[PDB]
Formats: C-alpha cells, structure tokens, sequence
C-alpha cells in the first residue's frame, strides 16, 4: 500500500507485490512489478535502492513496516514500459560475501556475534542457542557459515533457529511466533501430502573423530521397516552428540500441506508456527501476492520432517 | 493462440531460475 | 534456458569446491605463531605430527 | 481393473493408472489417481499400504498380478476430493536404506544374495552373472550397491542384468523376456532419433591399480573419427579386464526410438526385448497409462548405447 | 536459402533454420527442420553428413557460407514425415574427445597449436594471446582444456579469446568483429536487466602455491559494500598474477540486455561487439531463427560481467 | 483462459520432480 | 484444447535438455 523507496512513494505505480520466503531461502524476497511512465522514469530507480513496504498489519490493523530491504535487481521492458524489481533484505549480502574463519569450540550465538562484529552488521540481542559446537574451519559465505553452525546446533539437541534481517539482524527461533493463526477458516484449497520419501527409521553413526564412537539407534524399525542412514560427520566427537544427532534425524517421511488461503495473513513468515484444523505446523514456505485482491499460499510441515530435511 | 507458449516458457524459466537462486 | 544451465553449473562448482575443502594433503610452513598451511588465512596453533619427526 | 489394497477393491474409484518404469529407475512405479468420497475416505488409505493391480494379461488373457508393491506416498486434495497415490514396488526400500559393506573378490550374484540374507529380502533363484568383481568398500544405498556391482559386471564382458522386485526379488537379464512383441502393428507414432551425442570410438585406459596396465583400443576411428574417452577405474586391475571394459563401451552414439502405441501391451517392462519393424530393441523406458482407453508409450534403444550409457 | 549437404540442395524442404550460439557454448549450433517426403527420404541423410548453409550476407549482400559444420543428430517423425536435424560445427568433436596432457609453463596459443597438431585439426594463424600460463596436468575434453587455459589467460590480464571452428580452427578475440552493428534501429523489444547477483567488490587471495602470496584488493567497497570472494587457485603463483586475477574479477553485478530484433543480422556471432543506443556491449548469446520472416534475438552484456562469469 | 498456466506449471513441476526422484 | 499441454511439455523438455547439453 505504501512503497517508500528513498524519498518518494511509488505505491501509485505498482501492478502487484509478491512477498515470498523459504525456510532455507537466502533472504525474505519481495518482487514488486511497476509500470514506468515518465514520472517513475525521472527518479531513476537503481539497484541498491532501499525499499520499505508498509501495509495494514493483520494483528492490530496499524500501518507497520512488513518489509525493509534493498533492491537487488531491476529489469526494465522498453516496448511496454514495465519496470520490475526483485527486492531482498540485507541477508542477501551475507550470502554473497565469502570469508574464511577458524573457530574453536563454542556456541552458535557467539559465532554469529563474531560475524556481525567483524562485518559491522547491526543485530538485536541474539538468543542463546546453548548448544556447543566443535572446532571447524569455514570458507563458504557468511550466511552459509551461519546456516552450517545452526544446522550443527539443531543436531546435538539444540532448538531450530533461523536468521532474518529486518532492520537489524535477528536470530529467530522457529516455534516462537506471537500469534498462532488458524488457516482453516480461509482455506481456499489444501493438499495434504504424506510419504516415506525422506523417512529415517535407523541411523548407523560411524565417527570419523574420537571422543571410536559407533552405534545404531533405530527408533521405529518394527513399524516402517529399517529405513537406515549413515551419519559420518567429523563434528560428532562424542557419544551423547551421536545419540542426539540420531534422535534429531528420525521421522515418518515427508508430511506437508500445500495450503492456499483466500486472505493474505500479512505477518506470516518462514518458520512461524501456524494451525490448520486442530493440528499445528511450521511454515516451510510462504508466498504472499498482494494483487488487487490480497492472497496467500503456504507450504507447512511437521517438526520432525523439517529437522530431518533442512537440518 | 500462440503467445501462450512464449508466456509460459518465460514463466517456467523465471520460476526455475528463481528457485535455484533462492535455495542455492 | 541457458541461464538456468549456467546457474546450475555455478552450483556444481560451488558444491564441489565446498566438498573438496578440508581434505587431502597440503603444503605448509612452520612459524613461531604455529603451523602455517598454504591456502589458509590463519595459522593452526594446535596440530599433530608423526612420531618420527619428534626425534631429539 | 482390480486394485486389491489390503482387503477392499478400490477399482470402483480410480480415474486412471499409469505404470511407468525406467531402465535405471529406482523401482517399478504405479501412480493411481482416485476420487475420495465418504466411502473411500472411511477405509483411510495410509502410506505403507500394499497395492496389487490385477488386469487381463496380454499373453494368455487371464487375470494376473501385473503390479505388487506398496503405497509410498498419498496426496489428498480437499476442495476436490481427489486422492492420488504413487505406488512403488519394494526396491524403493533398498534405494533408501544406506549401509556399509566390505567385499572381497567375488561375483555379483553372491553379493546380491549376501545383501538379501543380511536384510531379510525374499529372492528367487538368482541367475549366475558369472563375472568376478574386484574387492571394494561400499557406502551407498543397497540398490545403489547392487547397481554398482551390476555395472561392474556389465564391464568385463558380463551380461546386462537388472533387479526387479515383484513379490520376491528377481535378477532379470535384459534380453530374456518371453515374448518379443512387435510394435509396428499398433504404431500410433514413432520418433527415430540418431546421434553422436554419446558416441565412443576410442578409450585410453589408465589403470590406477596394477595387475601398469595402459592401452588404447580404438574400434571405428576411421569412420566416425577418434571420439575418445579415458577410463580410469581402480576396479580395472587386469589387462583382459581393461580390454573387455573398452569393448563394453564402444557405440555409434545415441540411437533410440520414442515409440507411441495405441494399445497397451500389459506385460512390457524395462529391459525387455521388443521389435519395431524388422529390428529388435531393448526397452529403455515404458510408460503405460490405463485410462478408459488403454495406451502405452515406449522409449527403446540399441544394446551398445544402453551398455555405454546405463552401464 | 541454400543447404548444400554433400551434393544436393535441401533448401527446397526446410520449414525453418535456427542458428544459435552461446559465449560458453560447445559449438555454433544450427537446428534445421525439414519435411521428409519420398524425395528427401531417398538421399538418406545420416548423422555425420556435412551441412553448409549459404545465405545473402548482411555486410556486402553476397552469398557467403554463414555455417559450415556436420549433422550431429537426426530425429525423424513417422506419422508426420518431418525430419529434424541439429547441426554442429566441428568444435563438438573436441568437446567429446577426452585426452590427458601434461604441460610446462607456456602460453595458451602454444597449447592450442599443440592440441591441433596432435589431433590433426586444421587451424588458421592463431593470435598470440601473450599471457604465460602455469604448469598444469589436464584430463577433460580438448575443448575443455582449451577453455580452461583461455580462462587462465583471461586471468593475468590477457585478452578474452574464444575458439570457433568455421572450416579451419580460429582463435577469435571477443572485441574484434569487423562491423559494430547498431540494434536500436530494429529494436522490436529490449529487456535491460541490472543486478548485484554476481557482483564482486573484494577478493581475498589465498595462494595455495608459493611465488605465501596473500592479499586483498577491494575496488569499490565504499559504494556497493564489501561483496567479497576468495580466489584459492594453485595457478596463481605470483603477486602480480594475484593482482591481475583480482582486477579481472571486479564488476558491478549482472548487467545485460535481452534484445529482440525484427531483422536478422546474419553475421552476428557470440563474442561480437555490438551497439545498442550509444553504449557498446558484447554478445553473450545470439539466436537467429530463419523462418519465412528472418528474425534475431540477442543477449548482450558488459565486459566486466562477462569476464567475471565466463572467465 | 488463465487456469492453463496454473495447470501446466503444476504438470511441469510434478514431472521434473518425479523424474529427479526416480532417477536419483 | 488439450494438445497445448503435450506440445509445450515437449517444448520445455527439449529446451532444457538442449541448454544442458550445450552449456555442459
């Protein structure tokens, strides 16, 4: 409804906005399509411009900044003067800037604070993930390093954390959204899919590092059969770490719902805890599309499958 | 009658490229 | 569709490079700070050696 | 025509069935789509249910079990109550259960028997593949291990074998189907494609293991040019093994036919030997679709190309 | 307009021709679709036949051989007798023939001459690329080796070279086309896309080989932010080589134009220097389509982005 | 008129995912 | 009415296979 840019208000030009995020996505993504007459052409929107989308929030019905990022790419058509943007929050910067860091044994929160301090990234008070990580040397992107240590934190019994940018970097635990919205009331169509596609019933740990930690921790072998994996990570250097990694991998296969909603719940985001029918599910992916009729589509799943796949 | 092919090839290319860039 | 192929090939190189990192023999030099391995930004202050290198 | 499930008969609900298989596919795949009214909803079809499809066989015109597997995944639409399944025979279990095994020098049949004995998989009398395999250590899936040793058996002059499940595991040689059906009579449309896409005219073996085995065995260099490869496998530890591997790699490029049949030959499966015109080809892939009109589509190719690509 | 084949002239059968090339493509590609009545069926076009397309060149309006290659694959439909070809120039042979070569320190031109001499490939007087390459051992395809050493030549300050076949192998520098055509006059539609998708603002070289060469050469850190990479190549064995590699990597992200032209400029090819508006861009990709109305589509970009991505 | 895009995008996604899961 | 799906699935498969073979 309001698109601030730097100074102007280009909400008087946009054909539609689509706010999309994935649980493992690089960044909260806003793809706003505009018509580009002389008026919009004058201001000369370039890549790197700062877009802030403001719309009436679902919670309190007050205008709140639902998106605050930067224009990552502009594509302009000439025959039809339709300028199209693809906005990203500043976690896209972290996913592109490579750097090598050597880390001793420590927790994920300390590592994230170290990254932010090194690269001068503003950040709120980061939640203590608690889990203690093994010494590693990293080379991938900063977001890649953060995701790697968060995955290793999900292993060893730690809670599932996800990093979202907003104005200043936030360490967002998955099941900690304020409002557990119920989608059954506006359920245009749902697609309950169940499978054994990524089911894990057994896991045979073969430790590449010593405390000779080896074991098997089959959990539902009698019911679904011995759907076995082999976890052979150097980071597992402990018997309890092996047991917790095994326990953080068992699941009954893929179990998700491809939900389609006729009303756009504005504040939904990846990782949020949302209800369909009596059950509760975590948002694997959300794709708003703020056309003339607000609309939302969701892909949600159980905790076990999400932990198995994305962690 | 024929522009559907161009439109939806563009949609397929955009969607797959978009997904690869996001997840990758 | 060439853009998808190029992006996917970039992903091939990315994944292969990440997998090959931290593996295989590498050259190095000893310093007062500690071991200095070629291709590493920081010196390794804790490392192992073969016992035949510990001779008086 | 008859869909047994555990007890019931849901052939009174299916909109269509599509039996599809690939020569390198994980399993014989049946994708049956159903409407899900109160009647079908009562029985509560879950993943892991056992589906048996029975239809009048082409050979003797007697009702025979053409498919016997398990429901690997169910996807239910709610706005339109259309339950869709994707059935798999139990080789999908082998493609998901990882395990590490160390093997001395032995044949593929002994290794397959060892896998079945370890994992309690029923199996018919397995054909003696004959070829003797080098010592290896494996980590991939059980089906992955079986495919790897079968590929190494195709190399060294062994016959092309493929594993299909049925009720009990079977080691199916490719060119051993009972009836060599002729598709020209029901040829709705064919697509003869020829190429040098995967042509191999020369191969320069560089043995990574000793008997210093090195050589070149160019076969049609004068005609197609020296389309050369380099085979650098540790498993080749012998001069005769190198020569047989070279001889099991030469081909005139991709040579396949995308056949479309107006009548569904019910008993066709991947690897079967089928005739189009005077020539004979091996089924790279088959995709039946048992809608209200039975129909079949086939992708067939020559032995040399199949051995080069899939082995 | 004229399709010579070996002896005949099948221009009296073709529904359309599409000449397509990519800057990193395997070969100049011509995909000519034909109707195959008794007349064309008699001559029995096989793979490996030599196709020469002759058409009135844009430059001098004289019939010139715009394509000279070999039929790499033929696909024939039977219900509708439409034979379709996919022609390739003989660089496709180099992209399929693998070979291992060990090279001392030398330039790319000498290596290309060595490859041509070894494999008996005709070649014109190859341009002296000048840049001196480090010792390496290669195993990939001959075209793969040529592309690798040309990429290493683009690094260390050398000019961007691309290999195209024609009748005899040519080492084509990118910005050396004879005529810098202006596409604005026939601009059916253009798509100016800008991004930071592959922007590189900093690079932290970590030399895996000695002259302990390490450094950072950030170029526009204040403006676009420290979009950093890490170049960790063994081939960089020198401080000047590291600096030139860093300087041959900085760019302002992806900056291309998806140009669509209503008139087919016949002599355009990948790497050519072409003008749109006042600016000049290098052809990343060109796709002619010689239907009954000649037509062309182009994808062009700046030198910095092309060097960053394809080199 | 417009539902063809949704229908055939779904078909493309299903087919490619199905092939990758089968061969992979 | 229905042949558009077969036609454009064939186009999508051909285009993606063609691009992978060219760049690869």
């Amino acid at each position: 409804k309001i698109i601030l840019n730097g100074k102007y208000d280009i909400a008087n030009f946009n054909e539609g906005i689509t706010l999309s995020e994935a649980i493992d996505g690089v960044a909260y993504k806003m793809d706003v399509s505009l018509v580009e007459p002389k008026q919009l052409k004058d201001i000369n929107i370039k890549k790197g411009d700062k877009i802030i989308l403001i719309d009436i929030a679902y919670e309190s019905k007050k205008e709140e900044t639902i998106f605050d990022g930067v224009v990552w790419e502009t594509r302009r058509s000439e025959k039809s003067k339709k300028l199209t943007l693809s906005c990203r929050e500043r976690t896209v910067y972290m996913e592109e800037s490579e750097e090598q860091y050597q880390f001793k044994e420590n927790t994920a929160t300390q590592r994230i604070e170290y990254y932010c301090k090194q690269w001068n990234i503003p950040y709120y008070n980061l939640a203590n993930t608690g889990k203690k990580l093994a010494k590693v040397i990293h080379k991938t992107n900063i977001l890649d390093m953060i995701k790697k240590d968060l995955k290793e934190t999900a292993t060893k019994g730690g809670d599932l954390f996800r990093v979202r940018m907003d104005n200043k970097l936030k360490l967002f635990k998955l099941g900690t959204n304020a409002n557990v919205y119920k989608l059954d009331s506006i359920l245009e169509d749902a697609n309950f899919t169940s499978s054994f596609n990524d089911a894990v019933t057994s896991v045979k740990v073969l430790g590449k590092s010593k405390d000779p930690i080896i074991g098997t921790y089959k959990k539902d072998a009698d019911k679904f059969g011995t759907l076995q994996k082999i976890k052979q990570d150097e980071k597992i250097k402990n018997a309890k770490e092996a047991k917790k990694a095994a326990e953080a991998m068992f699941n009954s296969g893929e179990e998700t719902i491809s939900v389609d909603c006729a009303v756009d719940i504005n504040r939904i985001r990846a990782g949020d805890k949302v209800s369909l029918k009596s059950k509760e599910y975590y948002v694997i992916d959300v794709t708003h599309t703020l056309d003339s009729r607000p609309k939302m589509k969701l892909n949600i799943g159980s905790l076990e499958y999400i932990r198995r796949k994305f962690y | 009658k024929e522009e559907m092919i161009q439109e939806l090839l563009s949609q397929v290319e955009s969607g797959i490229r978009e997904a690869l860039q996001d997840i990758g | 569709f060439n853009g998808i192929a190029r992006i996917l090939k970039e992903n091939m190189n990315k994944s292969v490079a990440n997998g090959t990192f931290g593996m295989g023999c590498e050259l190095a030099e000893i310093t007062a700070n500690g071991l200095k391995v070629n291709g590493y930004k920081d010196e390794i202050q804790d490392y192992l050696v073969l016992e035949n290198l510990t001779l008086k």
